[PDB]
């Protein structure tokens, strides 16, 4: 609401990782990969 | 006694896409531009009767 509560964004090189594995040794997996830096041009004063 | 396997490998696919785009434009402004509304003629009487 509201027009106080403070909160965290991350930002760099993330990474995440689910496997699965099968008797043949093949790979099922989910991969998230993110790479974000800081931009001077788009940041707002408020 | 049969056990299923812990998942089925699918066929994996790739996908290309493409996206073209062009813009074009054109302004011209030329000639000369006059005033169209001008004050016109007056007149004005008076006087004093008495």
């Amino acid at each position: 609401a509201a027009g106080q509560n403070v909160t965290y964004k991350d930002y760099g090189i993330k990474l995440e990782f689910e496997p699965r594995v099968d008797d043949d040794n093949n790979v099922s997996m989910r991969v998230l990969a993110d790479v974000s830096d800081i931009d001077p041009a788009t940041s707002v004063s408020l | 006694l049969a056990t299923p396997s812990p998942f089925d490998m699918e066929k994996m696919v790739w996908l290309d896409v493409n996206i073209l785009e062009i813009r074009k434009s054109v302004l011209e402004n030329f000639g000369v531009d006059w005033s169209k509304q001008i004050p016109g003629p007056f007149a004005a009487f008076g006087k004093d009767f008495v």
